């Protein structure tokens, strides 16, 4: 069934007035709270 | 390359910019103006 | 979702504080992906 969710909506006027890119805001939010898969690394002969 | 303060990166950028096949739409493409009588492709930059 | 939402997209803020939106430099409307093919059935509008 439907459940509560946290709705955070950016303000375009305020973001532009302060000179903050929407791409930066979205990347910060997503990487901080959901996690980002950046690249791989090789440990003990396996790409992780 | 060192004499002119250039590197292979600059050569790659120049080659990719100046050797490319560019799509540029058409003259009188749909949806056309009422009574349009001319239709012709536009030929932009082409490969060397 | 709507065309009204798209026409509200903020492009830039002028020096005098006036805001420039998508509707101010464009004309947003729902339309076909391509206006090329046009079918008619016995002289009537149609699709198939």
């Amino acid at each position: 069934e439907d459940t509560p969710q946290f709705k955070i909506d950016i303000d375009q006027e305020k973001a532009q007035a302060l000179g903050v890119s929407i791409s930066d805001i979205n990347t910060t939010l997503g990487a901080a709270w959901g996690g980002s898969y950046v690249n791989d690394f090789i440990d003990r002969g396996r790409v992780k | 390359l060192n004499n002119f303060q250039l590197t292979p990166v600059d050569v790659i950028s120049a080659l990719k910019a100046q050797n490319a096949q560019v799509a540029a739409g058409q003259l009188g493409g749909t949806p056309p103006v009422k009574g349009q009588q001319l239709n012709a492709s536009i030929i932009a930059q082409t490969r060397l | 979702t709507n065309t009204e939402e798209f026409g509200n997209i903020l492009l830039k803020v002028n020096q005098d504080g006036s805001q420039v939106r998508l509707r101010d430099v464009a004309k947003i409307e729902l339309g076909g992906e391509s206006y090329d093919v046009v079918a008619k059935f016995n002289g009537q509008p149609a699709s198939g």
